[PDB]
């Protein structure tokens, strides 16, 4: 099998014989020593590369990226950020000037990460550089640098990659996928690969029969339907967050804190769903806004509410040959709110994920949709608490009066990320928060100005 | 060059990716890669070890038992033994029992798991309470130092406050993991490694192979971070590499993966501190009584000197007439804790900062005023001493705090919060000031020596080589700036070599913030010698006294004539004057009795202060810094810019230790937080939204390199500020004492709000 791409200006073709070899691997093996290793878990962006296609330029972790994904793309590694003549990117200079370097290790990652921001003219460095972390400098020097490098015109040589191109199954149409997946049930599906590649790098697992869904445009679709919005299973979180901005400012606000910008570009919605995580942050939002999932067993189409998809832990309503095709979320959901709670804000596994969405009819609670992540070993809606709230006053005291019913809805776990007591306690705390925020209280800690 | 804000020695090579670390380095087509096989049992006798499936795993060229090791199975920095490969029994979950050598790194990691090991498990010491109750401790008892009679002061102290609080550990999270390469250069070996201390790597490899020190050569260009982790825990890989190299005849490289790294190697000693602090009616402290319980792990490592520094810094920043520490060196079947930025100073100092704060709240006095009232006296007939009895006559904390609080607008903001608090019911703000007094020099005092070696080539251009090692602190930059300063030449003309045991022998670790101080002096010695040679030669050739030959701006001037530095060297070459010199330095005035707890361990102290503002969500415990104001004393800074940077990051890392970084073990001694997914260092958006770091510019009282002040470890202790401000936020909730614990994770923060509120 052969795939081609644009490696730092040069046109390169490659023969795939191992489909699961990461891009970090390939580069270092090839000699591109500028891309570094930090963990191979995606958390530290020491290997942030730059890719480009019909969509635009994006910053990704090379350690999560399987080679058959960059097929047809344009790749820029750290050793290829600077101009071919030798002139440094406005980002590289600003980083020299403003001392964004101490040990120099995370520097390649930031450079690439900042360069891609610089190219797409992006400025939310807080969220943008949240992927690659540094032990040394305290980020302040990098933040000054990025702001100084902002003023300078985009790298015109990096821009030149745009004109490009204009054994291990890779589908091009959603039919062709269902076609193939109808005959290969025991086939390892790779969308973004942000969970499957952690089985190969960390868990060290061999997986023949692989299929990259990251080449099916018709599976990665935003489409408007009479009832609401039909988001395809191939839609990336970054885009899902970008689309929510309008219709669902609350969902976007949660997706802000979904992994990093690096992982959000490649990690998908239907991947997150089909992954089936209880500490998965996608579902609780979608379940609190009553969004129907959609499956495909060839020419078959099931369409159940997402909460029904998750039965037991590690056990889902997947049939042999069935796959997640799309999700459907209704137009507006003004009462929805999402509360992520973890040791650190950016890029962390949430101990409790609180999603609340009621309607009013004056003061009386109409339809309650309270859903939780990480509270019991499956993302489920809180029934006893929910049944108590419906047909009651929307005041603090009444909501405080049904809080113990959550301790019957779940009986949380106690790992390194939270004691059950606190996990349970914060779950209750999110309900008081919801009544306070909606009444117009200052509840958000992140929104406070120095 | 000295005193200029010049950039890091590789800042361009950094920013372009061409800076090359150990794993980046090219090497022979036959280089094998190594992986440790790790014990899954916390305290067991290995009664079965079948490495048959390991050897049969593909790519595997060699697989090693402790029995296979030709010589010294020891890596410990202590005279106390610590094996590399387990000997008959295992002592913590993550102890390397064996060593795979495979044709690829991947392959060896795979084979490492394929081991068939049967353990005969014994009871295991995991908590301090167990260790202490089972007498699982080091040094054979606690260390006990007393100044005056605490008991008697507390008997009749007008105000006394007692408490007991936990201080968690800290993983290093250097971006470049532990790494080494061995090269069998016939007869002996050559070791390349990401190490803070090349000379101990030499020592340890030498012993493991059984060849005299002159046959082991250690080169070290840079590290991706060190922070204390690389100060010893290099020995294991560098032994593993040289032992496999010797045996397989091939060059052997080894690097941990993040998962291995945290499991195998040791972190910052977690402490428990009991405090009994007393004052009078005026506010002046009558004496403090401390007990340290230290989590040293299954092995000594650097636990001895670490807890000595903890006790030394038990004075915080304050004069105490009667002070007593009882420091316990406890052993547990967990990772052998090691060095970490501050080397124990942070731990002892935090116990003083928790005691002083708890006293302030108790007597209902403003902590800042109570701290101000209790500082050491400013210099200029009896000077105050510490609890170890070292005169403190370099303390500028009076002025510094006054300087900072004015610039940080301290009073207005604290009153501004009072109002903000009464308007809020879900969110609370906090603000606190924290002082720093940190002694500079090695606890163990003979390590206080540094060496250099300077070449001057016929084209003028010089080659610099010292004993210090680059982990990002910008050490070489300062050395280049000193070297260029002394010879009177452009820093361009100075080139830095990789650290070599064959260039500068018998180095110490690049530790205790001494690196820049002593090597600076070392460099200066060799440079002065060379500069003297050139001056003598000129004044002979030009007729006059050498004193009158001025070396400046790459130009030499004598007899009212001038040459370029280049022109003078070539001539002195032609004259046959040697253009190569060594330079040495050993820190003066140092003398103390560890077991007595008396003397002067330090040459001087480094001071600073930090004011931090934070917010806390009362419902969940979520938290974040809003502003930070630092005014650290760097003496006459060698590099203003580089220093300011160090102080920024040191603070961010300091606070990171007392906030979101948390180490967690299960009921079996298994590190549950062994990846970046579960260990949360400060991430970009965590930076103090308003971050004011300013220098205190006043020449060092002591004769240090260009009046400078070692700025490595000290500004780490500024992080306390954030922990205190977070407590100040909790104090604002209820009338009760919060009892906030380190680390102050959202959960631990909520638990303090909860106490102040009076719940559960
Ligand atoms: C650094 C890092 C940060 C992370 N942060 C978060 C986070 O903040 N919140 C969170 O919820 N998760 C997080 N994750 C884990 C998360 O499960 C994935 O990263 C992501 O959400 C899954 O999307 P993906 O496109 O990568 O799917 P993949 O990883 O490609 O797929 C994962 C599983 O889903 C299956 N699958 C994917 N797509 C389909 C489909 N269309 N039909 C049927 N099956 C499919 C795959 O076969 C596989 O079994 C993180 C992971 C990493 C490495
Ligand atoms: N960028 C960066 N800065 C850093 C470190 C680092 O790893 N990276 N480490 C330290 C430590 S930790 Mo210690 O006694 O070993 S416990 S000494 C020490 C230190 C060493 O630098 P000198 O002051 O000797 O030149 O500064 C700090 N600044
Ligand atoms: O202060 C120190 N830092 C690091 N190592 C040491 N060994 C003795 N003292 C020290
Ligand atoms: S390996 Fe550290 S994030 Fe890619
Ligand atoms: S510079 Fe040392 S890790 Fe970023
Ligand atoms: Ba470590």
């Amino acid at each position: 099998m052969e795939i081609a791409f644009l490696l730092n200006g040069e046109t390169r073709r490659v023969r795939i014989e191992d489909p699961t070899q990461s891009l970090l691997e390939w580069l270092r093996a090839e000699g591109l020593t500028g891309t570094k290793e930090g963990c191979n878990e995606g958390d530290c962006g020491a290997c942030t590369v730059m890719i480009r296609d019909a969509a635009g330029s994006r910053a990704v972790n090379a350690c999560l990226m399987m080679l058959p994904q960059i097929a047809g793309k344009a790749l820029r590694t750290i050793e290829g950020i600077a101009a071919p003549d030798g002139r440094l990117h406005p980002v590289q200079q600003a980083m020299i000037d403003h001392h964004g370097s101490q040990c120099g290790f995370c520097t390649p990652g930031f450079i690439v990460s900042m360069a891609a921001a610089h190219d797409r003219d992006r400025k939310d460095y807080d969220d943008l550089l949240a992927g690659n972390l540094c032990r040394c400098t305290g980020y302040a020097p990098i933040l000054r640098a990025a702001e100084a490098a902002a003023g300078e015109p985009p790298a015109d040589w990096l821009q030149a990659d745009a004109a490009f191109t204009l054994p291990a199954f890779l589908p091009e149409t959603s039919d062709a996928l269902a076609d193939w997946y109808l005959a290969h049930p025991e086939a390892t599906l790779i969308a973004g690969g942000t969970d499957v590649s952690l089985w190969v790098t960390k868990a060290l697992r061999d997986l023949p029969e692989v299929a990259f869904l990251s080449h099916c445009k018709d599976l990665a679709q935003i489409r408007e339907t009479p009832d609401g919005y039909g988001i395809g299973a191939g839609v990336t979180i970054a885009a899902l967050r970008a689309f929510a901005e309008g219709p669902h400012p609350a969902l976007a606000g949660l997706l802000r804190r979904f992994a990093s910008e690096q992982v959000r570009q490649v990690a998908t919605i239907g991947g997150n769903i089909a992954n089936g995580s209880p500490i998965g942050d996608g579902p609780p939002a979608l379940i609190a806004m009553g969004a129907s999932l959609t499956l495909r067993r060839g020419q078959e189409r099931r369409r159940m509410p997402l909460e029904d998809f998750f039965l037991e832990y590690r056990k889902q309503d997947r049939r042999p040959g069935e796959f997640v095709e799309s999700v459907t979320l209704p137009k507006s959901a003004p009462g929805l709110r999402c509360y992520k709670l973890s040791k650190r804000f950016d890029q962390d596994i949430s101990a409790v994920c609180g999603c609340l969405n009621l309607t009013l009819k004056g003061s009386k609670i109409e339809t309650a949709r309270i859903a939780f992540g990480g509270m019991a070993g499956v993302p489920k809606r809180a029934a006893a608490f929910e049944a108590a709230l419906i047909g009651q006053d929307f005041r603090e005291d009444t909501i405080a009066a049904a809080l113990p019913l959550l301790a019957q809805d779940f009986t949380p776990l106690s790992d390194m990320r939270a004691s059950a007591a606190y996990r349970m306690n914060a779950a209750q705390a999110m309900a008081l928060r919801y009544v306070r925020e909606l009444s117009g209280e200052a509840v958000a800690v992140l929104e406070v100005m120095p | 060059s000295v005193g200029k804000p010049l950039p890091h020695d590789s800042a361009r090579a950094h920013v372009t990716g061409q800076a090359r670390y150990l794993d980046d380095l090219p090497c022979p087509a036959n280089t094998l890669h190594l992986a440790f096989g790790l014990s899954t049992e916390a305290s067991a006798a290995i009664t079965g070890l079948d490495l048959e499936p390991v050897r049969e795993s593909p790519g595997v060229i060699a697989v090693f038992t402790a029995a296979d090791l030709p010589h010294d199975n020891d890596a410990s920095p202590a005279p106390s033994p610590e094996p590399v490969l387990a000997t008959g029994e295992v002592h913590f979950v993550g102890q390397p029992i064996f060593l795979v050598a495979a044709t690829s790194h991947r392959a060896a990691r795979i084979a490492a798991r394929k081991a068939r090991i049967t353990y005969a498990p014994r009871p295991a010491i995991l908590t301090l309470d167990q260790a202490l109750a089972a007498d699982s401790r080091f040094e054979g008892g606690p260390v006990i130092w007393a100044r005056g009679d605490v008991e008697t002061a507390l008997a009749g102290a007008a105000h006394l406050a007692e408490g007991c609080f936990e201080i968690g550990g800290q993983e290093h999270f250097y971006l470049e993991g532990q790494a080494a390469l061995a090269l069998p250069a016939e007869g002996g070996v050559v070791i390349h490694c990401s190490s803070q201390h090349p000379s101990e790597i030499q020592h340890k490899v030498a012993h493991a192979l059984g060849l005299a020190f002159h046959d082991v050569r250690v080169e070290m260009r840079r590290m991706g971070g060190g922070f204390g982790g690389k100060q010893s825990q290099g020995n294991h890989l560098a032994i593993a590499c040289a032992v496999a190299a010797r045996a397989t005849g091939r060059p052997c490289k080894m690097r941990y993966d993040r998962d291995d790294d945290m499991v195998i190697t040791g972190k910052r000693h977690d402490f428990r501190i009991r405090y009994r602090i007393g004052a009078d009616a005026s506010g002046k402290l009558l004496g403090a009584d401390f007990v340290h319980l230290a989590r040293c792990g299954w092995s000594a490592d650097l636990s001895l000197p670490v807890c000595d520094r903890a006790m030394l810094h038990a004075d915080g920043s304050y004069f105490v007439p009667a002070l007593r520490i009882e420091s316990h060196r406890l052993r547990t079947n967990t990772q052998s804790n090691t060095a970490f930025r501050g080397f124990g100073g942070p731990q002892g100092a935090l116990g003083m900062e928790r005691a002083i704060e708890h006293l302030a709240r108790g007597m209902g006095r403003d902590p800042a005023e109570l701290r101000a009232l209790n500082f050491y006296d400013p210099p200029e007939k009896k000077t105050q001493t510490t609890h170890y009895g070292q005169e403190v006559a370099d303390c500028v904390l009076g002025e510094l705090v006054t300087r900072l609080q004015k610039s940080a607008n301290f009073t207005t903001r604290r009153a501004e919060i009072a109002a903000w608090n009464s308007t809020n019911r879900t969110l609370a703000r906090g603000i606190a000031l924290s002082p720093v007094k940190f002694g500079i020099s090695f606890t163990l005092t003979h390590l206080n020596q540094a060496g250099a070696l300077v070449q001057i080539y016929t084209d003028g251009s010089v080659a610099l080589n010292h004993g210090g090692t680059e982990m990002g602190q910008g050490l070489h930059a300062k050395m280049v700036q000193v070297a260029a300063a002394v010879l009177g030449i452009d820093p361009v003309q100075v080139r830095i070599t990789a650290t070599d045991t064959s260039k500068v022998p018998n180095t110490s670790a690049t530790a205790a913030s001494s690196g820049a101080d002593m090597n600076g002096m070392a460099v200066k010695d060799a440079c002065e010698t060379l500069r003297g040679r050139l001056a003598g030669f000129v004044a002979a050739r030009e007729g006059c006294a050498a004193r009158d030959v001025i070396f400046d701006a790459g130009q030499v001037q004598a007899s009212g004539k001038s040459w370029r530095f280049a022109e003078i060297v070539a001539a002195a070459y032609m004259a046959r004057i040697s253009l190569s010199a060594t330079g040495f330095y050993a820190t003066p005035k140092l003398s103390w009795d560890r077991l007595r707890g008396q003397g002067r361990p330090f040459l001087y102290f480094a001071y600073g202060a930090a004011i931090t503002e934070v917010v806390i969500d009362r419902l969940t415990g979520e938290n974040r810094i809003l502003r930070t104001d630092i005014l650290h004393d760097a003496g006459a800074s060698l590099n203003p810019a580089l220093d300011i940077g160090q102080i920024e990051g040191a603070y961010v890392q300091g606070a990171g230790w007392l906030t979101t970084e948390e180490l967690v073990w299960d009921h079996c001694g298994r590190l549950m937080t062994h990846a970046p997914s579960t260990y949360k260092i400060p991430a970009f958006s965590d930076r103090p939204r308003i971050f004011n770091v300013a220098l205190w510019d006043q020449p060092n009282r002591e004769e240090t390199i260009f009046r400078s002040k070692a700025v490595g470890e000290p500004p780490f202790l500024l992080g306390i500020s954030a922990f205190l401000a977070l407590h100040d936020a909790c104090a604002a909730c209820g009338p009760h004492w919060p009892d906030l614990q380190a680390p102050a994770t959202p959960e631990a923060v909520l638990a303090a709000v909860r106490r102040a509120e009076g719940r559960a």
